[PDB]
RNA sequence: AGCUUAUCACCCCGGAAUUGGUUUAUCCGGAGAUGGGGUCUUAUGGCUGGAAGAGGCCAGCACUGCUGGCUCCGGUGCGCUUGUGACGGCCGUGAAAAUCCACAGGAAGGAAUAGUUUUCAUGCCAGGUCGUACUGGGUCUCCAAG
RNA sequence: GAUGGGGAAGCUCCGUUUCAAAGGCCUGAUUUUAUGCAGGCCACCAUCGAAAGGGAAUCCGGUUAAGAUUCCGGAACCUGG
C-alpha cells in the first residue's frame, strides 16, 4: 500500500478508510443523542436550581 | 542492504533543524546566534519542506549541515566558555567579599578577536569593500545615537571615531561620486577602488530609542563591524601611504570635533573630485556644517566654519528666510546647489539657487492576442496573466504621476 | 497608515520641505537598521533567477485567423417568438428546415433562411409539468425519409410532418411502420400530432445520437447503471445494449462515423466499444473531471470532448489516451462543441452566452499533429439563470452555425 | 512488456532518438489468411509493442521511421 | 528566458507579532518597575 | 503489464403471516424477506503484449551448418494433489515483535517578471558481506503415472 | 541477560524494573539592573534467542569437465535518493 494512490486506499467519506459507513451513522446518531440529553440534563439542572 | 528509512537520507540529513542544531552544538541560543552572525551564516529553504523536516509539515527553520559543522571548530566557541567561566568565578569573588581578587582576575582576562573570522569570511580584500555597506550604515547610525544603559559610551565613541576616520580618508582621497538627501538622511556613494560603496548618513539630530528594538543583536553587529572597519581602514591607509592610526588635533577637537580634527598625513582624477577647485565656501549657522563641510572638502577646496573663537572667500552658503547683508564679495547660494552640483558634476548654474528663490525638485541620481490566448496552457495562461498585471501596475506609476502633475499645473 | 507591517514599500510620506533647515530628524532610522540586521541573519536566502522575457512572447505564433476565412462573424437570423427555452437543435440533412425543441412541450421547425415557423407539433399537453419535458430532437441523417426523432420523457417519438412532401413522407412512414423497453403503435392523439411510432424505456431519454446508416441510433439514460445506454434500430423495432455491464453514470454516446463501434462518454472517461463483438477497444482519459458532450471528426481521425467544469479538450485517437491539447477559456460550463461536417472548422458552446469558432486541419494519413487555431469570438446570446448557448449545430454544407439558448430565442449565425 | 495501440505514441518513442535499435516482426494468421505484423521498440521502463494488421499501415510506419534508427528484422 | 541570477529572501513571518509582544512586554516591565519602586519606599 | 471478470457483502424502493427464501448439511425475514433497481472487494478464469524470434515433432543437402513445414480445435470425473468462498459445530475464546498501511484532529504554509502541494505519469543514480561444489538397522524432510 | 543493587573470604549466586539523577522531541527577535538560558510534552529503559515463525522484489530459454531463480540472451519486479 506504500505506493498505491490514496484514492484506491481511501473512500471519499468521513472515517472512510476504517469504517463501512454503517457504524459511522450509528456513532453520529449516538453523539447527537448524547448532545440532546446533555442539553436536557442542563435544563433539568436549571429547573432544580430554580428552587434552591 | 536492508530497508532504508525514508527520513534518514537526502534532505533529511542534509539540513539540520535549528532546535536540533542548538542541541548538537550544546550552546545557548544567544551564543549560537552570536556565532552565526559572526560567521555570516543564514537559514536556507529546500525545494521540499516536509522531506527535510523528517516528513513533518511544520514551520521549521533549516541550516546547512556543513556550515554548522565547520562552526564547531571555531575558537570563538571556546572563548565564550572561557568568558562564562570567568564571569562565574568573578561573581564568586564578589559574593565572597575579596574585591582585590576580582580586580586581579579582571586584569588577567583578554577578549577574543574576530581576525580569523574576517579572513575566511572575506578571503580577498575587495570582498570586504563589496559588503562594507551594512557595516558603514550601522556605524553611522550608532555614532549619532546617545549612550544608554544598554549601549556603553565607549562603544559609541569608538563608532564615532571609526566614522570620522573613514570620512577623513574619503575626503583626503576625494572618492565621492554621487550624493543624495532623503527623509531617512543623507546618502553618500563613494568609489573605493571601483566598488561604488553606498552608505546612509542620518541627520545629526536626537533620535528616540524605543524599547521595542533589541540592541543585543545590534551590539554584536557593531562589535564585528568595528574590527571589520578597523582592518579596512588600516589596509586603505597602507595602500595610500598614510600613517595609521591618524592622530587628531585636540585643539580642533575642542572647536569643531569632526572631520578637520583628524590630521592625517602621508608620513584629483574625476570631475566630481575637482568641483569647487581652489574655492573657499562660507557656511551659515542653519546648514548642517557636518554634512556640508565633508562634501565641499571632498569635492574642492576648504571650508570656513560658522564657528569662531567663542574675506578671500568666493561663495557663501546660507538658508536664512531673508538674506542679512549679501556682501558683494560673497556669492549667496542655497545648500541645494552643492547636491545638484555633485549630481550633475558640471557646476550647475548658481543663478537658480539664490537665497529665497524657490528650489527645483531634487531627483535621486539612481490586438488578436485575446483569441490567441485560448491555445495557451494553464500554467502559461497564469504566467501571462501575472505578466499583464505586473505591466498594468507599473503603468500606474506613470499614469498617477502625470495626473498629479496635471492637477499641480493648475496653479 | 492602515496597512500592516512588511507591506510598507514606502515607509513614510514624502514631503515638500521648502528649506534644508526645515528638514526634521528621522526617528525610524533605528527601526530600519534593526529590521535590515534581522533580515540579514534570519531571512531565508533562496537562490533564484529573475525572468526578463517579453510578456507577449508567450503567445504562440499561430497563423493569423483572418487568413483562414471564411468563418462566421455575426448573427444573421433570429428565431424569436419561442414560447419555451430552446434546449436542442436539429438541422435536416438537406439543410433546409431547422427543428427546435423547448420545455413548452412543442417542437417548432424554422426555415434556415426565411426563419418562418412553418410547422409545429405538441408532445406533452402539460406544458408546465416539471416531471418531464422535451429532452432532445435529431433528424435522421439518411436522406429521402425526413424523419425527426423527438425525445420527450421516456417516450421517443419519430415525427414525419407534411413539410417534405408525400413521396418522401410516405417512404419515411413505411420505414418507421415496418414491424409486421417496448415499441407501441401511435395512438389517435399521437397520429394527430404526426407521431409515427412511440418507444418508451423505464428511464428518461436525456440524450440521443443518430447513425449515418439511417437505422441505428443510441440513447443515454442517466441514473440507470447497467442500462445507461441502449442501441435501437428502426428497421426491426429491436433494442439491444452496447455491453452487458456499464460502469458509472454516462452523459453521451455517439456512433463512429463509419466504423462499427459506438463511443460511450462516461462521466470521467470516453470508451470505444466494437458492436460486432461488444469488446472495449480503447479508453480515453481526458484531462477534465466531468465530460458534457462528445464529438467525433467526420474523418474519424480526431475526437473532441467537452466538460461542464470549464474544460474543452481535443483528443487524438492515435496520439495517446490523454488529450492532445487542453483548452480552457470559457467563463462558464462548456455546454457543447460540434464539428463541422464538411469544412475543417468547429465551434464550442458555453453557458456564458459566448460562442467561439476554431479552424482545425485534420491530416488523413500524414504523421503530423492537427493544427487548431481560434478564429472569432461570437457574441449576441443572453445569459439567463446562469445558462447560455444550450445547443449549436453547423450547416451541413455551409459555414453557418445554428444556436440555441435559455432566452427562448434560437439564433443562426452567418459569415 | 507492454502493448499500445497508439501509432503516434510509437512514432514519438522512435523519434526520441535515444533508442539504439528497433524490430518489426512478421506473422501469419487467419480468420482468409492475413499477414499480421508487429512493431516493437525498447523503452527505459518497459518494452513497447505495436500490433499492426494492414500491410499498408505497416509500410507507412516503416517509412515514418527516422533514418537514424536501425531496424533489425525479426 | 535568459533570466538573470538573483537571491530571493523569504518573508520573516511573525515579525509583527514579535514586535507587538515586545511592546507589551516593555510596557509591562515598565509598569512593574514603577510599582516596585512605589512599594520599596514604604517598608 | 493492459482490458474483461466475484460468491459473499453493502445501499435504495417495496412491507411479508393466506408465512415465503434456500443449503448436501436449515437457518433466515416488521431488528425489513420474496420481488425490482444500483455499489465494490477481482482471488480465479477469457483476450493481448513477453511470444514464437523459444522449445519440441519432421524433411534436403553439406559433410560442417544452413535451409523449409506443424507446433491446431475439443469433450470429461464414483479416479488423485493443491488453492480459494461462505458454512456445521468443538470449548482452547484462543503467540509476539519488526515493518507497512488506515482515520477524530485543523497549528502550520499558499500570489501578480515562476504562490503552496506531487499518494498522477515519465526521465536519472545506487543497493555491501556471508553459503551456493558434491554425499546426505544405526536423524528429519518436498511429487507420487497407467 | 547486563543495567542500579544485595549475599558470598573468594572462583561467584540472586535478581529484568527491581524505591537509580537509567532520555528523547519541540519552541524563542538574543534571556532587560543588559549579550553566563528560558519555556512546552511522554515516562520505556540494552542485548541474544527461528537457515521449518512474519518478510521487498526474477520468469523463460540455452550453456559446463563439475555451477544455475547465480553463468549468457530476452523480458521482469522491490527499497532509498
Amino acid at each position: 500500500y506504500a505506493t498505491v494512490s490514496k484514492t484506491h486506499k481511501t473512500v471519499s467519506r468521513a472515517y472512510g478508510g476504517s469504517r463501512c459507513a454503517n457504524c459511522v451513522k450509528e456513532r453520529i446518531i449516538r453523539a447527537f443523542l448524547i448532545e440532546e440529553q446533555k442539553i436536557v440534563k442542563k435544563v433539568v439542572k436549571e429547573q432544580t436550581e430554580a428552587a434552591k | 542492504m536492508r530497508i532504508k528509512k525514508k527520513n534518514t537520507r537526502g534532505n533529511a540529513r542534509n539540513f539540520i533543524t535549528r532546535s536540533q542544531a542548538v542541541r548538537k552544538l550544546q550552546v545557548s541560543l544567544a551564543d549560537f546566534r552570536r556565532l552565526c552572525i559572526f560567521k555570516g551564516i543564514y537559514p536556507r529553504e529546500p525545494r521540499n519542506k516536509k522531506k527535510a523536516n523528517k516528513g513533518s509539515t511544520a514551520p521549521t527553520t533549516f541550516y546547512y549541515a556543513k556550515d554548522i559543522q565547520y562552526l564547531m571548530h571555531e575558537p570563538v566557541l571556546a572563548k565564550f566558555r572561557e568568558h562564562k567561566t570567568f564571569a562565574r568565578k568573578l561573581t564568586r569573588a564578589l559574593g565572597r567579599g575579596e574585591v582585590s581578587s576580582a580586580k586581579r582576575l579582571e586584569e588577567n582576562r583578554d577578549s577574543y578577536t574576530l581576525d580569523h573570522i574576517i579572513k575566511e569570511r572575506y578571503p580577498s580584500f575587495p570582498d570586504a569593500i563589496r559588503d562594507i555597506d551594512d557595516a558603514l550604515n550601522m556605524l553611522f547610525l550608532f555614532s549619532n545615537l546617545p549612550s544608554t544603559n544598554q549601549v556603553s559610551s565607549k562603544i559609541i565613541n569608538d563608532a564615532q571615531k571609526i566614522c570620522n576616520q573613514w570620512l577623513a580618508y574619503v575626503a583626503k582621497e576625494r572618492l565621492v561620486r554621487k550624493v543624495f538627501v532623503s527623509i531617512k538622511g543623507v546618502y553618500y556613494q563613494a568609489n573605493i577602488k571601483g566598488e561604488e560603496v553606498r552608505w546612509l548618513v542620518p541627520f545629526k539630530f536626537p533620535e528616540n530609542i524605543p524599547s521595542d528594538v533589541d540592541f543585543r543583536i545590534m551590539l554584536t553587529f557593531l562589535e564585528f563591524y568595528s574590527t571589520l572597519l578597523h582592518f579596512v581602514l588600516y589596509k586603505l591607509y597602507t595602500d595610500s601611504g598614510l600613517i595609521y592610526p591618524p592622530k587628531l588635533d585636540l585643539k580642533k577637537d575642542k572647536i569643531i570635533s569632526g572631520l578637520s580634527s583628524y590630521i592625517l598625513e602621508s608620513r584629483y582624477d574625476s570631475p566630481v573630485a575637482s568641483l569647487f577647485s581652489a574655492f573657499v565656501f562660507y557656511v551659515s549657522r542653519e546648514v548642517p556644517i557636518d554634512i556640508l563641510e565633508f562634501l565641499i572638502l571632498s569635492c574642492g577646496g576648504n571650508v570656513i566654519s560658522e564657528a569662531a573663537m567663542d574675506s578671500k572667500v568666493t561663495h557663501q552658503i546660507v538658508d536664512r528666510p531673508v538674506l542679512k547683508n549679501k556682501v558683494a564679495g560673497r556669492t549667496y547660494i542655497q545648500p541645494q546647489w552643492i547636491f545638484d552640483c555633485i549630481n550633475k558634476g558640471e557646476l550647475v548654474p548658481a543663478n537658480k539657487y539664490l537665497p529665497g528663490e524657490a528650489l527645483p525638485p531634487h531627483l535621486s541620481p539612481w490586438e488578436e492576442k485575446k483569441l490567441k490566448m485560448i491555445m495557451m496552457s494553464n500554467k502559461q495562461k497564469k504566467l501571462y496573466k501575472k505578466m499583464k498585471y505586473s505591466n498594468a501596475k507599473k503603468e500606474e506609476q506613470a499614469e498617477n504621476l502625470k495626473k498629479k502633475k496635471k492637477q499641480i499645473a493648475k496653479q | 497608515e492602515n496597512t500592516e507591517y512588511s507591506e510598507r514599500e514606502r515607509n513614510f510620506i514624502p514631503q515638500k520641505y521648502s528649506a534644508l533647515r526645515k528638514v526634521p530628524g528621522y526617528g525610524e532610522s533605528i527601526r530600519e537598521r534593526f529590521e535590515r540586521s534581522l533580515d540579514l541573519y534570519l531571512a531565508p536566502r533562496v537562490r533564484k533567477n529573475k525572468l526578463n522575457i517579453d510578456p507577449n512572447s508567450l503567445i504562440p505564433e499561430l497563423p493569423s485567423p483572418k487568413d483562414l476565412r471564411p468563418f462566421p462573424i455575426r448573427c444573421s437570423t433570429i428565431y424569436a417568438g419561442h414560447k419555451g427555452k430552446v434546449r436542442t437543435l436539429s438541422i435536416d440533412p438537406s439543410g433546409l428546415w431547422l427543428a427546435t425543441g423547448s420545455d413548452d412541450g412543442t417542437v417548432r421547425v424554422w426555415e434556415i433562411l426565411t426563419g418562418r415557423e412553418v410547422y409545429r407539433t405538441t408532445l406533452i399537453d402539460d406544458e408546465e409539468n416539471p416531471d418531464y419535458h422535451i429532452e432532445c430532437i435529431e433528424w435522421n441523417p439518411d436522406a429521402n425519409n425526413g424523419i425527426l426523432a423527438v425525445a420527450v420523457g421516456e417516450n421517443i417519438h419519430l415525427i414525419v410532418p407534411p413539410i417534405f412532401g408525400y413521396d418522401i413522407e410516405n417512404n419515411g412512414k413505411t420505414k418507421i411502420e415496418d414491424g409486421f423497453a417496448q415499441w407501441n403503435k401511435p395512438s389517435q392523439k399521437q397520429l394527430e400530432k404526426d407521431i409515427c411510432i412511440t418507444i418508451s424505456c423505464k428511464k428518461t431519454v436525456k440524450k440521443l445520437s443518430w447513425h449515418r446508416k439511417g437505422d441505428y441510433f443510441v440513447t443515454v439514460q442517466p441514473d440507470s447503471g447497467n442500462t445507461s445506454v441502449l442501441i435501437h434500430q428502426v428497421s426491426k423495432h429491436l433494442t439491444q445494449s452496447p455491453f452487458k455491464k456499464s460502469k458509472g453514470i454516462i452523459m453521451d454516446a455517439k456512433f463512429h462515423p463509419f466504423k462499427p463501434q459506438l463511443f460511450v462518454c462516461s462521466q470521467r472517461y470516453v470508451r470505444i466499444y466494437d458492436l460486432s463483438q461488444q469488446i472495449l477497444v480503447k479508453k480515453l482519459l481526458p484531462g477534465a473531471r466531468w465530460l458534457s458532450k462528445i464529438d467525433i471528426h467526420p474523418r474519424g481521425d480526431n475526437l473532441i470532448a467537452s466538460s461542464f467544469d470549464k474544460r474543452v479538450l481535443w483528443h487524438d485517437l492515435d496520439l495517446a489516451s490523454t488529450p492532445y491539447k487542453t483548452l480552457r477559456y470559457h467563463e462558464k460550463a462548456v455546454r457543447s462543441v460540434n464539428f463541422h461536417k464538411k469544412l475543417p472548422l468547429f465551434s464550442s458552446a458555453a453557458d456564458d452566452g459566448t460562442i467561439h469558432v476554431f479552424h482545425a486541419t485534420v491530416y488523413d494519413d500524414m504523421m503530423k499533429n492537427p493544427m487548431i487555431v481560434p478564429l472569432k469570438k461570437l457574441t449576441g446570446h443572453k445569459v439567463i439563470n446562469s445558462l447560455g448557448v444550450l445547443d449549436a449545430i453547423w450547416h451541413p454544407r455551409e459555414a453557418w452555425l445554428f444556436s440555441a439558448g435559455a432566452d427562448n430565442t434560437a439564433r443562426l449565425w452567418t459569415t | 512488456a507492454r502493448e499500445i495501440t497508439d501509432i503516434k505514441q510509437f512514432l514519438e518513442l522512435t523519434r526520441r532518438a535515444d533508442v539504439k535499435t528497433a524490430t518489426v516482426k512478421i506473422n501469419k494468421k487467419l480468420n482468409k489468411p492475413f499477414r499480421q505484423t508487429k512493431f516493437k521498440v525498447r523503452g527505459s521502463s518497459s518494452l513497447y509493442t505495436l500490433v499492426i494488421n494492414d500491410a499498408g499501415k505497416a509500410k507507412k510506419l516503416i517509412q515514418s521511421l527516422p533514418p537514424t534508427l536501425k531496424v533489425n528484422r525479426l | 528566458l535568459n533570466s538573470n541570477p538573483e537571491i530571493l529572501l523569504r518573508k520573516r513571518r511573525n515579525a509583527d507579532r514579535t514586535r507587538i509582544e515586545r511592546q507589551e512586554l516593555a510596557k509591562k516591565k515598565r509598569e512593574e518597575q514603577i510599582k516596585k519602586k512605589r512599594s520599596n519606599k514604604n517598608k
